[PDB]
């Protein structure tokens, strides 16, 4: 039976993990390759490298990171942040990324989803969706959670499946970084609309929150803050989830 | 006495992931070399991997154009280990619904059919139960099609969405793995080490 996945998201800037971490056991805690290896070692199921960098030098630095990571990592990883066209997505997948995560450029050109899927398969395409309640409606936001597109979440989720996406990374802009819990209402809202796997994102602060996301229908739960500051231990979390009936990958 | 491992590198898909996983599995061995194989102009390897991610038809096409089909057969006939990974495992059989009318390597009797789930591909970590030799646990999968073979050739089984299918197969010294051990963290490394050991010890 398929495992419900625990995913770590690493914010990277200029080929380095932003802030560094609290893992003084590492030789370098801002090195994406060493940190990804550490997460594989402790039981993380997949990695997302999110490039929040703002250089003019950004395409090359992301390519350097994918090549560095693909050299040493032994679990699947997704790269995202500023992937604006097929050409950028292609170089990243060819350099070794298992998936690319696209958001703003997918909204502004939905055929980009199909373009990537047609060359690399639907499994290489993650569409990141940032959503927010506006006047009692779930709306899609682009430009780092910033621009209300006027597009309804239910319309976009369906369109994203038709265009050939392999997976949805669903972030509630209200919960991002608050450690208050995932937006389980939004997850429940999206679950019957699509048969695609849903990655819950934004708000995780405690072990109970990962359980809530799976009860709400997510196939995976992603977190950044709670891992970066070492507030939740991956193995303890997986043990907690298994005692509560969740099928997780927990090896001896 | 040195051990030569070959990895067919014509594709489709990212074959360098398996190359790096195999040399990771090889670090504690000395005198083990790993080579990328794109032509039959080589001496036979002790252990030959057939990787790939893509369409069954494109997998066979690239094996055909680079004159590797008889090279693979020479390994089977000389009782060297041949290991298919992911698409490479499917190429071991006779045909697939993914590529109607395309002939596979036909090294193991059976065929390849679409999984039954309403959600395809089968993608994520799923449990593999082995009859022997390899470690039970969760490996990483990404595939839409599955093998159908006789029970004697089933080496490991996995259940996805109610359907039990062969996630690993064995016929003599031909092995196939439907998952990606090079993307399966610690247990994938122990599986690849065990494959190397199987060919070092007969
Ligand atoms: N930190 C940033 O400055 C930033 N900049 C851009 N992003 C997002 O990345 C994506 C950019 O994609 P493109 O439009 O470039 O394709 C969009 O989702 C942006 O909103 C950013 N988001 C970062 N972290 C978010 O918060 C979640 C973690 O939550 P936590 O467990 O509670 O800590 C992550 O999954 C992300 O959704
Ligand atoms: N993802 C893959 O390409 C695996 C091999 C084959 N195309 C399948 O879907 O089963």
């Amino acid at each position: 039976m398929l495992a419900k996945r625990i995913i770590a998201c690493l914010d990277v800037k200029d080929g380095r993990v932003v802030k560094g971490t609290n893992f003084e056991n590492l030789r370098d805690s801002g090195d994406p390759v060493e940190l990804g290896k550490f997460y594989s070692e402790i039981g993380i199921d997949e990695l997302v490298f999110l490039d929040i960098t703002a250089s003019v030098e950004k395409r090359k630095t992301m390519l350097e990171l994918v090549e560095k990571v693909a050299e040493q990592i032994d679990i699947p990883f997704t790269v995202g942040g500023g992937i604006h066209d097929f050409e950028t997505a292609s170089e990243l997948i060819l350099r070794g990324a298992d998936k690319v995560s696209i958001n703003t450029a997918a909204v502004e050109n939905p055929s980009l989803i199909t373009q990537i899927a047609q060359t690399f398969g639907s499994q290489a395409v993650v569409v990141a969706i940032d959503a927010k309640r506006v006047d009692g409606e779930f709306m899609v936001f682009t430009y780092s959670g910033k621009k209300n597109t006027g597009i309804l979440l239910r319309d976009w989720v369906v369109e994203v499946e038709k265009r050939g996406a392999g997976e949805i990374l669903l972030t509630s802009i209200d919960r991002d970084g608050t450690k208050s819990g995932y937006d389980t209402e939004m997850i429940r809202f999206v679950r019957p609309l699509t048969t695609l796997p849903i990655i819950a994102s934004g708000g995780a602060g405690k072990m109970e929150h990962f359980l809530e996301a799976f009860l709400a229908g997510a196939d995976a739960a992603l977190a950044a803050s709670v891992f970066h500051f070492r507030e939740i231990d991956v193995r303890e979390l997986k043990e907690y989830l298994k005692k509560h009936g969740v099928n997780v990958r927990l090896e001896g | 006495m040195g051990m030569r491992i070959g990895i067919i590198s014509v594709g489709p898909g990212n074959i360098m992931n398996l190359y790096r996983g195999v040399k990771r599995a090889s670090e504690n061995f000395e005198d083990v070399s790993i080579e990328l194989v794109e032509s039959p102009r080589n001496d036979l390897y002790d252990l030959l991997f057939i990787p790939g991610v893509g369409h069954f038809g494109e997998g066979m096409r690239r094996l055909r154009e680079n004159d590797l089909i008889d090279f693979v057969r020479k390994h089977v006939e000389d009782e060297r280990y041949v290991v298919g990974v992911a698409l490479g495992m499917q190429l071991l059989f006779e045909e697939s619904e993914e590529a109607p009318g395309v002939k596979g390597l036909s090294l193991i009797e059976g065929n390849v059919v679409k999984l039954r789930s309403r959600r395809l591909p089968h993608m994520g970590w799923n449990e593999v139960i082995f009859k022997d030799t390899f470690p039970n646990g969760y490996y990483y999968f990404v595939h839409t099609y599955r093998a159908v073979c006789e029970e004697e050739h089933v080496l490991g089984t996995t259940e996805y969405d109610g359907e039990i299918f062969p996630s690993a197969v064995r016929k003599g010294r031909i092995l196939g793995f439907q998952f990606h051990p090079e993307k399966s963290s610690k247990i994938g490394r122990k599986l690849l080490e065990k494959v190397i050991e199987c060919s070092l010890s007969r």
